[PDB]
Order: structure tokens, then C-alpha cells, then sequence
RNA sequence: UAACCUGAACAGUCUCAUCGUGGC
């Protein structure tokens, strides 16, 4: 048994649903129940007399994937009806393109450093954000600082984001009354 | 761009050109190359004269 | 009485050496020409 | 990618051609005897009739070179060039020069070997071709001159990187690099693949052994503290634990005795996986210290088992093939010994396969479990079992004078096991 | 080639784990924990002090914490809300030692006693107003006791009838241990070892259906260890010795009923299997019961030495598998040391467990679940998965 | 050991090591068996503890040789653990001399604990 | 947030059933609504990841019947302190809800699964799923 | 005379000109002494020669007044040989090292 | 009666050490 990819993709989405190698080439193509498709490759052998034993593990290669759930929330990110950025119930932020579905990109949730310089809490398991409730864009500074502004489902502050980046923000805005984001806004 | 090749007149050495600016004098043979220069002009074709030493 | 039967497997359970980073880094020095059991016998040392 | 590194896989395949004078000097000079200057001196000629000299030096120690005076070390040879054959007539010549390697592997302490190989490195480059099979085979000697000579002179494979610092240096690689090379995986599923070859053509030595078994066990030593790195080291060292004990030797059977102790001591493995183990290391039991290693093998393997089923009957095939490896005297006297080996759950296990499988040998019970002490779930499920046996067979003197042991120690407990099955005026009435 | 001694190649190309699965293990595996952080449980009411002692109740799900504050709060745990059942706030009597003891003939009292550096000791008889008592009267006594703050509780038995009762145990001045009725309040015996009394505890042993005798095992500053039968006149039964060891600080015994893991009913009464005695340069030394009872000058079975200062709290599980050394001199200086293996999981607590400076420590009876109360006033709790 | 003069009894050995404490934390000893004879030739000891509890007391009893000639106190304590715990080290101590000072703080308990010593010699 | 995971009534609203967590473990116990016509004693699941996803009171030996998520009905007497009844499907799949009309319980499972059981046989009479109904709670 | 010595100085037993030179100005001691000729610290090889000066000179102060300072002493080596295992397993693990990264 | 020691008893207005720089 050369290698197990485990968790390629998710189970309650129906599992791997079609794998096939591209014949004649290391590279196999996989596919979800779980709006993903996949490529993992196979390098050569890192052995240069024995190759057949010595059997590289298959790595990953390109990927194209949208929401596993639908999605929650939507706006649409500049005036040029480009991007649009797409809030979903698998509790991820995804920025699909209009024009060309090869520039949607999840943003990603990879927080900054704190400003003072203490810890962050939370988990070690990183899990993502809790489901979005809204959200509001506003690309006047776009590039300069934080440019989205969210809320989510049953907490009590509001994340940022930069568009530009395509990332988390350093900020995340309390509401100071013990109570949970219902609205968000931001000027122009 | 499109590489016109040429060789020495022993077959030690090998000089392309690409159309942009890309020249290299190597020896094909072993993995030497001894120049590499990217002369950012188009340039059109090259040859040795009666070397590897010098190349027009 | 299912508790007690429990607590008496766990009771049972007898102190053993666990295998560090550097339980076995001093026997290079010792596999010159000796023989095999001699090597078992000297692993089994360091796991009693 | 670049024009240069292009130019760097193109020298890396022609490594070994001799373009001109320089390249021939550079690529000539390097031996394994002499230094640069004698060695870019010296003919094919030259070097062919001492190798020539030191194969039949190396015949006369061992007779297995002979057929390599036939074919590698011919006088075709002296003329047969590496690079200007097919890749077919290479891959018959690089694994003659593996078969020579691997043969040659034990003799590395003595001179003609030494200047035999010479040929091999100078005639047909295996020191830049056949490389890895020369560090694999020579892996044994680091702390001799003769690994030094091959490392000064070797072209450096990338599965072997971390030797990249004891190259051309005067002090050898020490031990902790030994164990920073075994460390990978991909390593060691070359090193098993090198073990797999040796085992087949049947020239596991015992210092090779001893060195493998020392190496593997600082590897799981090592990746102890990190679970995921230990899954994915089981079935690498057990595969070859497993080609180890499907040979002939009682030294790489040992070896392999040492991998599973060390291995099933380091992680907690799986009952079926242990008992597996167990049936390969008595299928192909034939010495005597393989006999004694295998004992202590067998008792440490059932001894790192915990839950539910650690002290159940073992199977009426395993039982049954551990009584024709190992009769009663044997177990008998092996727990009467004065160094005092922790069987606790080994021997557990074989009562209870005795009371449910042999139902004649129930003495010799009686007297090995008054030989060794046990822990209390260990006698209350022997005694649970033994009053099973009362209730489907005939008690008999056997049966009674075993409950009277465990009425001279104990007796609570076998009142509570009463208690929770039966009564004790019943029992009485039963025997 | 091929169409379909080979057995351990062949378990080996079937299995994919290699390890034991879930519950056939029974016992835990050393150097790894499995153990999750939860809601720290006074969180949804804050102290207003550190937090001094700490205990869980033998059946219910409650949790009682106390500290200088002279308040002591109850708190439903759960894993998401603990909530905070009650609370009473003894005016002028901060409180130290706090305890909920459950007798073993109807288990229907559920009295907590407490106290701190005062010459009483409260008793709150629980009822779901507030009925406590007040111990002030050492019978005779009142000059060898100044200050009720080292108490513990326990079960003690006439041995006469099969009459169980408790008794509150109080460390005095000069090596004296005053025992008293934990409802009458009666002074029943005294015990004094010779030297600076530190701590002490108490051990249980079964003797026969529904009889136990209790053992009040009590240390010297120096080392030096009395144990003390007291089913009995409080007669000394066994005296030995510490090796090593020169400031002592505080004993403990686990692996069967110690006064934090209570039995509920008289015949699941067990003996200690281990003996702890953790000194002031944070060494703890480890005795093996089960045959360190003969020596009279036992050796340990392990001296760990993994954290620096002044043991301050040692307590066992209830199933007696770990130990947790904790020192309230440092920030985060708490370990839980596997045994028998008698080695520290090295897995938790990381640099990042808010642990602070522990002041505090308990173990669930049944939920396998570390409540550890710091300076600042925060319990924090996590859960062990092997429970 | 028998050859392990004066060795102290409980009590005694108590409040050596109390004062062997409250020293390790004003910085006031060397502990080690050449650290200690360091302090004995250069005459900054103010006395000498040590362990009768080495397996070889020869690797000890040396000091007090050198002790009986500058009339400075020593004493040996049971345990070489406890030293080591008394000390402030994770190791044994097989010997520790405690450093003369005049400013000191725990100079009463130290000149205490000599006198005590110096009585039974 | 509340502590009582799941609760519900008798029907004509005289006892509460309540299933709460007592550190780690749940527990389900009935309280009578009026006093004048404590109960301190639960029934106490006794797996720490065993759950009650739902429960219905059925009408006359008075039962709960609590569904739990390893495919399983209990079937509890309040009177009395023990499940009368384990209903178990052929799967793990916890299940999402439960009703009864008389003696005939139905039930969803977190597969789309329906399945019907029949309180006076003990037994599982049908199980089937339908097209376009992938999500049923 | 040589037993009552701290093992500090049978360490620099022999290098006196060199230690008080080095001392009545502020420079740097030496580190080996007499005991260079012995055959551990000729294994040795570095700056760890210095260190098993150090081990060494600390061992043969243990093995020296035992020597002198012994009465049931036997002439057999059992001293001398349990501590020059202790010097060659040390002298094995600073050996071992490697100030490369590999 | 006291003195002294001692329990987690310096340190957010951060405390302390050491080498320097400029003017305690």
C-alpha cells in the first residue's frame, strides 16, 4: 500500500465520488459531492537506482472548489461588477469572480498578530469562523487598511477584513453591551 | 522568442539566440555554459567565429 | 460489583520503563563484533 | 524553469563521460587506493591485473567470486565501456555490480576486497552510477577509513544528505548522524528494499544485522514522543520484522526479535497485529537462541497490552503451534529462573488456552502458577475458567487439588467468584 | 506473475490503524493526554478573591469554591453553562479550607464545612435561608488549637456497632491533630507527632464485610512519618521515614477513597495504593502501598523533581492514575504525572493553558474532570477523554 | 557509616538543615565536596556539613583532616538527598560548607547552629 | 444559555420531563408542574457522549420515549427508574424526531431514514426513504 | 598531601607558571596541567579535552582519596575502574556531538 | 509581654542587574 489520502473530502457530502487518473500521467483528478474538484501528482522517485520501492507520496496540484453549503450572505465587492463577495453556512468567505471563474479565491481567515504582543486565545484546532449573519464592503481605502466589515451568527463582536489581501483584518469590533451583532455598516 | 540555433564547427559548443534578447553560449554536451546574456534589443542570429571564444 | 472488578485491572498494573529520545544511543559503541543475543539481551536490560 | 539548471540536469546525466583531457584527469584520479596523482597515472591494464590478483585472493577466502571472474572481472572487460551500451546491457551489468556489492558487503575488513572493488570503481564508475548500493552496502563501516575513502570519493545521493558534511573530512560521521540518516521514511523503505535483496540472496551477516537492528531501534526510539510518525513507521519496521523472521538465520531472526520488543514496548499495537507477530515468530522457529529471544519476545509482546482482552485464551492454532515450538519443560523452567522475566499476561493467557484447549495437563498448571505470582483480575479469571471447566467436565483429582491451591491463597477471592457464579456448598457437592 | 509465516504481512496489508481503539484499553496511555478545556466554571459569577480551596460533591454535579473573600459559591458544572446553584457570605470569617462531606449510613446530609484563620469552623447543613453551625469549643483543647484553617474530613467507625460517623480533623500547634464529631462537635481523641506538624491524611482500610478501620498518616516538617490507627484510641501503628526530603509540605494518599475521592456506601471503601509527599523545592516523592507498608524505611518508587518550588497542592484522580503536583509560587507551575509509570504527560498543560498561580486543585469523583482554581479568582476546568 | 564522626540526631539535623536553606537562599554556601575544601584552605568557612551517605565516605572524609587543623566545626547529616534538597539543587550534596559573612542576615541561626555543633565536637 | 437541553410536557400539562447535563453525563428527570395534588431522582445516561436528541411523552403506564443519537428509542417508566424498552434501528445514525399515534411510533434519522415501530410488538415494522427530502429533522 | 587537594587543582596540577601568570594578570587560565599525558584526554580531541580535563581531574580526586584515605582498600581497582567507565561513557557522549547541522 | 523568623509578601506609575553615554 503506497499512501492514504485521508479526508480528501467530505464524508456527509457523499465522499470521493469519482477518481480517475489522466492516463499515460501521475496526476489524478478527484472529485466531491462537496463542490470540489482536486488534482494530486506524483513526483518521481526520490531514490535514483531503486525509484519502484521508494514510491514518492502524491502530493497536491491545482483545485477548483466553490461553497460545500449555500451560501448566506452576498455583495458585490467593487462597482465594476467583478468580484462578488459570497458568505456560506460551511462558514467560509469565498470572493467569486464574474468574469473568469479561475480568480475566485477563499478568504482566507489566517489571523494577524495581537498589536500589544500577548496571546491569542481560542482553540489549537483551528475550526473557521461562525456563519455569517451580514456583512458590508466599502472599497473607498481599499488597500490601505481594513476594508470588510462582518457579523456573525451568535457572537458578540464583528471580524474585519481586507479585500485587497484577500484576508482577515487585525480588528474585530466589540459591541460593549453583551449582546450579539445584529447590524453592521461602514462609510463611504 | 524563436531560437535560432547554431554550433561550433566541432560540435562542442551550441549558441542560441531568442528573438527577444536571449543568448547563450554553452557547451551543449557537458552543462556548461559560459555565457548567458540577455541583450534586450531583438536579436536576430549569431555564430561562432573560429571558436567558442568569441561569437558575433 | 462491576466498579470494584475495574478498579482491580487498574490496580493490577505493574510500573514499566518507557523508551525515551536516548534510551538507545549508547550501544554503537558495543555492536563491534559481539553477537546477536548478546545484543538482545542487552536491549531487554534497557526495556526492564 | 532556467537555462542554467537545465545545464545542471544535462551535466548530471553525462557525469561520467570523459569529454576531454581535464575531465578525464578529474574523473580518473579519483580511487580508492591511491592518491590523485598516482591515480591519473595509472593504465586499465595496471588496475585490472592487481584486482585480478585480489579477486582470486577474495575466491580463495570465499568461492562465491568466481562467476565474477567469469563475467565483471573478464578481460572483455577491460575494454567494455559503461556509457556506449543500450539501457538494457546497464541494467544487466548494474545489477551484476549490486550482486557483487551485496555479496562483498561482509568482506570489507580485508585488503582484496578493497583493491577488487577498485576495478568496480574505476572501470565501470560505481561510485557516480552505482551509488546507492555502495553507501547501503558499506553502511556498516562507518567509523573505518574504508567508509571514509568511499565517502571522500563518492558522489553524494539525495536520500543520503545528511553525510554531506562528513565528506572530504578527516573525522568520521558519528553516530547521531547514523541515526539522522535512518530517520526518514523514504530511507527506509530503501534500506528495506536493500534489507529485502540481502535476506532473498541469503547474505545477512551478523554485524550488518547487529548494526540494522541498532539503527532502527534509535529511529523508534527517536520518533517515541510523536504518534503520527510512529504510524507511519509500523509498517515499514514490521514488514521487515516479518522478512527478517521468514528466513534462515537465527541472527536476523534475533534482529527481528529486538524490532517487534522494541517496537510493541515504544507503542501500544493491536491485539490481532500482536498475535499475528507471534504466529510468524514461532512458524519458522528452528535455533536455540532464536528459541530464547523468541520466549522473551513472546512474554514482552503480551505484556504491552492493555484493555479488554489482553488476558483472553490465545486461539487453539497459535496454542497449539506454541506447544509444538515450546513443550511444558521448557515454560516450566523458564519461569524458574533467578532473573525473574515479567510473564504476567503471557502466562495468564496460556493457562486459560490450557483449560480451554489441553484439558489434560492441568498438574503442570498447578505448579508454574505456584512457580510465578500473578495479579488478582489474572487469578479470578483462571478461577472463573476452572469452575466452567467443573460445571462441563467430570472433577477429578486435578481440578480439586487446583482449587485446593486456590483455597490456600486466597480464598476470598474464590468466594467471591463463587458468589458471583454459584455457591460454595454447591461447589463442595460438585467435588 | 501471481493470482490470488505470511500472517503478521497479511494483518499488516488489512489494518490501517495499528493502535487500540476506543475503550478496550481501560487504563491510560502515558507521556499523551486527551483533555479538553471547557467553560471555567465560575465564570458566570466572579470571585472576589483568590480562589483557596475547591471541592466537587460525591453524587451531584456541584462544585464549591472558597477563598479570602469570606464567601463560598456552589456551582452547577456542566460542560457549557455553569451555572452558580447558591452562595453565602460568612461575614468576618474568611475561609481556607472548604468541604463537602456526605456521611456513609443514609448518604442524605450533605453538610460543608469550612474555615480559615479563626478559632471555628462553619458547618452548613445543605437543604436547597441557610441552616449552618458553628464549631468554636475544643473540649478541653483550646490551647493546642488557635486556628482552624488545616482541617480535613472524614469516616470513622465505633467498631463496636457498625456505626459510622465523621470526624473533622485539625491541625494544631506543637504536633497535635485534634479529631471531633463532625455533628456534635464532641473533642474524640488527639494525636501528636514530634516536630513541626505539616500536613496530614487519611487512609481507609477494609477489614471484613462492613467494617474499615481509619489510619490518620500525618508528617513532620523533617520527613518523618506517623500513622496513627484511630478506629481505636488513636495509637500509633507504624513510624518511619522520608528519603530525602526536608521541607515537607503536604502528604496525600490516592488509589483507593481519599477524602476527595469519597465512597458513597461503606462496602466500596477501598486502600490507598499510593503515598505522595511533596516537599519545598518542589520535590515529590512516590510510595507504593502495596508494599511499602512493611519497610519502615521505604524507598520511593519515583522522586519527580519537574517543577522548582514549593508544592503547594498534590491530588490523585479517583481511579488513582495520575497525580497533579501544583505550586502556588509560580505562574502555571502544575503537572499531572502518569502512574505507575510515574512520568509526566508531556503534552499538557502547554505554554499557552491559562493555568496562573494555581491555587488551587480538584478531581471529579466520576467525570474525570480537573476543576484548578489561580490567584486572579478563575476556576478554569477541562475534561479527560479517557473518562 | 561508622566512620562518620559527629553525626547529628534528628533535631540537630533539622535545624542544620533549616540553616542550610535559609544560606542557599541568601547565597551564603558552596555545596560540593571541592567547593567545600576550597572554602576550608582559603578560611571563609564558617562550618562544614557532610553526608554519611556516599558509598565511598573516603571521598568525604578527607575534609575533616584539613578541618581539625583550622579548629573549624564540622558535622555529618544522614543523607545525601536531603542535603541535596536542603541545598536548592536537584542533585545530591555530599558536602557543603557555609561561607562566613558579618553583615548577614541568618548570622544568629548560623552561629546558633555551630555552637551546637562545636559542643559535640 | 439554559442548562435544560431538551424538556417537554405531558399532555394536559401535569409533569415536565427535562433532560439537563450533570457533569458529563445527561440526565432526565420529571418534576410535577403544581406541588400541591421534590422528585430527586433521574434517570442517568450513562455514556459521556451518549445524548437525548428528542423526547415525547406517550399516554396508561406513563413513559417517555427519548431518542438518542446511536439509532436508539428508549423507552423509559417515570414510576419506575429503568428503560422499559431499547428500540434500536439497523444503523448508528442518530435520529432527528420521533411522534406516536396511539401504539404506532414513527421516526426520522439523521439518514432521511423513516421508520415506523409499534409500542405493543416491540418491533420495526417498516423503514423506507423518499426522493427530495434529504435534511429532515 | 595530593588527596586533601580540591580536584580543581589536580586538574592544573602541573601548569603553575602558566595558572599564576595568567592569574596575577587578568588573563586566561590553562586547562590542562600534569594530567594532558593521560590517555582519556589524548582520546579527546578539541575543546573537550579541556572538559574531560575537568572530568577526569574530578574522577581522579574521588579515586585519589579513596586511595589514601581508605583502610579496607584491596588493591583491586574497583574504584579506579567504576569511575574510568563514568570518564569513557562521558567522554562517549561529548564525542557523540557534532557542532555541524546535518 | 516582647523581639526575631516564617506561609504564594519587590515589580504597570513595570522592578532589578550590568556595561556605556550626557549632565544625584
Amino acid at each position: 500500500r503506497i499512501h492514504v489520502l485521508k479526508n480528501i473530502h467530505r464524508e456527509s457530502y457523499g465522499g470521493v465520488t469519482q477518481a480517475t487518473f489522466l492516463n499515460g500521467q501521475p496526476i489524478i483528478v478527484t472529485s466531491g459531492g462537496d463542490n470540489s474538484l482536486k488534482e494530486y501528482v506524483f513526483d518521481p522517485s526520490l531514490s535514483q537506482g531503486s525509484g519502484d520501492v521508494v514510491v514518492q507520496p502524491p502530493r497536491y496540484l491545482r483545485s477548483r472548489g466553490g461553497h460545500s453549503q449555500p451560501p448566506s450572505y452576498i455583495a458585490f465587492a467593487d462597482s465594476q461588477s467583478h468580484f462578488m463577495l459570497s458568505a456560506s453556512k460551511d462558514r467560509s468567505l469565498w470572493s467569486f469572480s464574474l468574469r473568469k471563474d479561475a480568480q475566485s479565491q477563499e478568504m482566507s481567515q489566517r489571523l494577524h498578530k495581537k498589536q500589544d504582543g500577548g496571546r491569542v486565545g481560542g482553540s489549537t484546532i483551528k475550526s473557521k469562523f461562525p456563519e455569517i449573519v451580514a456583512l458590508a464592503i466599502e472599497n473607498a481605502r481599499i488597500g490601505e487598511w481594513e476594508n470588510i466589515i462582518t457579523a456573525h451568527k451568535d457572537e458578540k463582536f464583528a471580524r474585519t477584513w481586507d479585500m485587497r489581501n484577500k484576508r482577515v483584518g487585525r480588528w474585530t469590533f466589540d459591541t460593549t453591551d453583551d449582546g450579539f451583532v445584529k447590524s453592521v455598516a461602514m462609510s463611504q | 522568442g524563436p531560437y535560432h540555433i547554431k554550433y561550433a564547427k566541432n560540435g562542442t559548443h551550441l549558441l542560441i539566440t531568442g528573438r527577444k534578447g536571449h543568448v547563450a553560449s554553452m557547451d551543449w554536451r557537458k552543462g556548461q555554459l559560459r555565457a548567458e546574456l540577455f541583450l534586450n534589443e531583438t536579436c536576430h542570429s549569431a555564430t561562432y567565429l573560429q571558436n567558442e571564444q568569441y561569437f558575433a | 460489583d462491576e466498579e470494584d472488578i475495574a478498579l482491580e485491572f487498574i490496580n493490577g498494573e505493574k510500573k514499566d520503563k518507557l523508551v525515551n529520545m536516548n534510551s538507545f544511543t549508547s550501544m554503537f559503541d558495543n555492536i563491534q563484533n559481539v553477537q546477536m543475543d548478546t545484543f538482545f539481551d542487552r536491549v531487554m536490560k534497557v526495556l526492564t | 524553469s532556467s537555462l542554467s539548471d537545465q545545464l545542471a540536469q544535462v551535466a548530471s546525466n553525462n557525469a561520467t563521460v570523459a569529454l576531454d583531457r581535464k575531465r578525464r584527469q578529474k574523473l580518473h584520479s579519483a580511487s580508492l587506493i591511491y592518491n590523485s596523482k598516482t591515480a591519473a597515472t595509472q593504465d586499465y591494464d595496471f588496475i585490472f591485473e592487481n584486482a585480478s590478483k585480489a579477486l582470486e585472493e577474495l575466491s580463495q577466502i570465499e568461492p562465491k567470486f568466481a562467476i565474477f571472474s567469469r563475467t565483471l572481472f573478464s578481460e572483455s572487460s577491460i575494454s567494455l565501456d559503461r556509457n556506449v551500451q543500450t539501457k538494457e546491457e546497464i541494467k544487466d551489468l548494474d545489477n551484476a555490480i549490486n550482486a557483487y556489492l551485496l555479496l562483498a558487503s561482509s568482506k570489507w575488513y580485508l585488503a582484496p576486497t578493497l583493491h577488487a572493488t577498485e576495478w568496480l570503481v574505476r572501470r565501470f564508475q560505481i561510485h557516480v552510477k552505482n551509488t546507492e548500493m555502495l553507501l547501503l552496502s558499506t553502511l556498516n563501516y562507518y567509523q573505518t577509513p574504508v567508509f571514509k575513502r568511499i565517502l571522500s570519493i563518492i558522489k553524494l545521493p539525495p536520500l543520503f544528505n545528511c553525510l554531506s558534511n562528513f565528506v572530504r573530512s578527516e573525522k568520521p560521521p558519528t553516530a547521531l548522524t547514523m541515526i539522522k540518516l535512518f530517520n526518514d521514511m523514504d530511507f527506509l523503505k530503501l534500506y528495506t528494499s536493500y534489507l529485502d535483496q540481502c535476506i532473498k540472496h541469503n547474505a545477512t551477516y551478523t554485524n550488518q544485522l547487529l548494526f540494522t537492528t541498532c539503527c532502527f531501534i534509535n529511529v523508534v526510539a527517536f520518533n517515541s514522543n510523536n504518534d503520527e510518525k510512529l504510524n507511519q513507521l509500523v509498517p515499514i519496521l514490521l514488514e521487515i520484522s516479518a522478512k527478517l523472521l521468514a528466513s534462515k538465520s537465527k541472527d536476523c531472526q534475533i534482529a527481528a526479535h529486538t524490532i517487534l520488543v522494541v517496537f510493541a514496548t515504544a507503542l501500544p499495537l493491536k491485539k490481532t497485529i500482536i498475535l499475528a507477530a507471534m504466529e510468524t515468530i514461532l512458524s519458522n522457529l528452528d535455533a536455540k537462541e532464536a528459541k530464547h529471544s523468541a520466549l522473551l519476545t513472546i512474554c514482552k509482546l503480551f505484556q504491552t497490552l492493555k484493555g479488554q482482552g489482553n488476558v483472553d485464551q490465545l486461539p487453539s492454532k497459535i496454542f497449539k503451534l506454541f506447544d509444538s515450538k515450546f513443550d511444558t519443560v521448557s515454560i516450566l523452567t523458564f519461569l524458574d529462573k533467578e532473573d525473574k522475566p515479567v510473564c504476567d499476561k503471557f502466562i495468564t493467557s496460556y493457562t486459560r488456552s490450557i483449560a480451554r484447549y489441553d484439558r489434560s495437563k492441568l498438574n503442570i498448571i498447578l505448579s508454574l502458577l505456584k512457580k510465578i505470582r500473578l495479579e488478582r483480575y489474572e487469578v479470578r479469571l483462571i478461577i472463573t475458567d476452572l469452575i466452567y471447566l467443573s460445571e462441563i467436565l467430570e472433577d477429578k483429582s486435578q481440578l480439586v487439588e487446583l482449587f485446593e491451591y486456590f483455597i490456600s491463597i486466597n480464598e476470598d477471592l474464590v468466594l467471591k467468584c463463587l458468589k458471583s457464579l454459584g455457591l460454595t456448598g454447591e461447589l463442595f457437592e460438585i467435588r | 506473475d501471481e493470482s490470488d509465516i505470511n500472517a503478521l504481512t497479511k494483518i499488516l496489508s488489512t489494518t490501517y490503524n495499528y493502535k487500540d481503539t476506543l475503550s478496550n484499553s481501560k487504563l491510560l496511555p502515558p507521556k499523551k493526554l486527551d483533555i479538553v478545556r471547557l467553560k471555567d466554571a465560575n465564570a458566570s459569577h466572579p470571585s472576589h478573591s483568590a480562589i483557596q480551596s475547591l471541592s466537587f460533591h460525591p453524587s451531584k454535579p456541584l462544585l464549591l469554591t472558597g477563598g479570602y473573600d469570606k464567601t463560598l459559591r456552589i456551582y452547577h458544572i456542566d460542560g457549557k453553562t455553569n451555572h452558580l446553584v447558591t452562595s453565602l457570605h460568612l461575614v468576618g470569617s474568611p475561609i481556607q479550607t472548604c468541604t463537602f462531606y456526605t456521611s456513609l449510613s443514609n448518604q442524605n446530609q450533605q453538610n460543608i464545612f469550612t474555615a480559615g484563620r479563626r478559632r471555628y469552623m462553619h458547618s452548613w447543613d445543605l437543604s436547597l435561608t441557610a441552616k449552618i453551625e458553628k464549631f468554636s469549643r475544643l473540649y478541653g483543647h483550646e490551647s493546642t488549637q488557635r486556628s482552624f484553617e488545616n482541617f480535613k474530613v472524614a469516616h470513622l467507625q465505633n467498631s463496636q456497632t457498625n456505626s459510622v460517623h465523621g470526624i473533622v480533623l485539625l491541625q494544631g500547634n506543637n504536633g497535635w491533630i485534634n479529631i471531633l464529631h463532625s455533628t456534635s462537635g464532641l473533642w474524640l481523641m488527639g494525636c501528636k507527632i514530634e516536630g513541626v506538624i505539616t500536613d496530614f491524611c487519611i487512609d481507609y482500610q477494609p477489614i471484613s464485610r462492613g467494617k474499615f478501620r481509619t489510619i490518620l498518616i500525618a508528617v513532620n516538617a523533617y520527613g518523618e512519618v506517623w500513622e496513627f490507627d484511630l478506629n481505636k484510641n488513636g495509637h500509633v501503628i507504624r513510624r518511619w521515614k522520608d528519603q530525602g526530603g526536608v521541607g515537607i509540605t503536604k502528604i496525600q494518599v490516592g488509589g483507593g477513597t481519599t477524602t476527595t475521592c469519597p465512597a458513597l456506601q461503606i462496602s466500596k471503601i477501598k486502600q490507598n495504593r499510593w503515598l505522595a509527599v511533596g516537599s519545598e523545592s518542589g520535590f515529590v516523592n512516590l510510595y507504593d502501598r502495596n508494599n511499602a507498608m512493611t519497610s519502615s524505611t521505604p524507598t520511593p518508587v519515583a522522586a519527580l523533581d519537574q517543577l522548582t518550588t514549593t508544592i503547594s497542592n498534590l491530588q490523585f484522580s479517583p481511579d488513582g492514575q495520575i497525580l497533579c503536583m501544583a505550586s502556588r509560587a509560580v505562574k502555571d507551575a502544575l503537572r499531572l504525572v502518569h502512574l505507575p509509570s510515574c512520568s509526566v504527560f508531556s503534552n499538557w498543560p502547554t505554554s499557552g493553558t491559562p493555568l496562573g498561580k494555581v491555587t488551587s486543585v480538584a478531581f471529579s469523583p466520576s467525570g474525570g474532570l480537573l476543576a484548578v482554581g489561580n490567584e486572579q479568582g478563575k476556576v478554569r476546568l477541562w475534561k479527560l477523554n479517557h473518562y | 557509616n561508622p566512620k562518620a564522626f559527629p553525626l547529628a540526631d534528628a533535631a540537630l539535623t533539622q535545624q542544620i538543615l533549616d540553616v542550610v536553606q535559609q544560606a542557599a537562599n541568601l547565597r551564603q554556601l558552596k555545596k560540593g565536596a571541592n567547593e567545600a575544601t576550597k572554602t576550608l584552605n582559603r578560611g571563609i568557612s564558617e562550618f562544614i556539613i557532610m553526608a554519611a551517605d556516599c558509598e565511598p565516605i573516603e571521598i568525604l572524609l578527607h575534609l575533616p583532616l584539613l578541618c581539625e587543623d583550622k579548629n573549624v566545626p564540622y558535622v555529618f547529616v544522614p543523607s545525601r538527598v536531603a542535603l541535596g534538597r536542603a541545598c536548592g539543587v536537584s542533585r545530591p550534596v555530599i558536602a557543603a560548607s557555609i561561607t562566613t559573612n558579618d553583615a548577614s542576615a541568618i548570622k544568629t541561626q548560623i552561629y546558633a547552629v555551630k555552637d551546637k555543633i562545636e559542643t559535640l565536637l | 444559555d439554559s442548562p435544560v437541553l431538551q424538556s417537554a410536557y405531558d399532555p394536559s400539562g401535569q409533569y415536565l420531563c427535562y433532560v439537563t447535563v450533570a457533569l458529563d453525563k445527561q440526565r432526565v428527570g420529571v418534576q410535577p408542574t403544581q406541588r400541591a395534588t421534590w422528585n430527586e431522582n433521574f434517570l442517568y445516561l450513562e455514556d459521556s457522549k451518549l445524548k437525548v436528541t428528542c423526547l415525547k411523552w406517550v399516554n396508561d403506564t406513563v413513559a417517555i420515549i427519548l431518542g438518542m443519537n446511536n439509532g436508539e428509542i428508549w423507552l423509559y417508566s417515570v414510576l419506575a427508574n429503568e428503560v422499559t424498552y431499547k428500540f434500536t434501528t439497523g444503523n448508528s445514525y442518530e435520529i432527528k424526531d420521533i411522534d406516536l399515534m396511539g401504539n404506532q411510533l414513527w421516526c426520522i434519522d439523521s439518514s432521511d431514514a423513516f421508520y415506523q415501530f409499534d409500542l405493543l410488538q416491540f418491533k420495526l415494522l417498516q423503514h423506507f426513504r423518499i426522493n427530495n427530502c434529504v435534511q429532515l429533522n | 598531601s595530593l588527596a586533601k587537594s580540591p580536584a580543581s587543582t589536580i586538574q592544573i596540577l602541573g601548569a603553575e607558571k602558566a595558572l599564576f601568570r595568567a592569574l596575577k594578570t587578568k588573563h586566561d587560565t590553562p586547562k590542562y596541567g600534569l594530567l594532558y599525558h593521560a590517555s582519556l584526554v589524548g582520546q579527546a580531541t578539541g575543546k573537550n579535552k579541556g572538559k574531560i580535563a575537568r572530568v577526569l581531574a574530578a574522577k581522579a580526586a574521588v579515586s585519589l582519596r579513596y586511595d589514601a584515605l581508605a583502610e579496607d582498600r584491596d588493591d583491586s581497582g574497583d574504584i579506579g575502574l567504576e569511575s574510568r567507565a563514568k570518564v569513557e561513557n562521558r567522554l562517549s557522549q561529548l564525542e557523540g556531538r557534532d557542532l555541524r547541522t546535518t
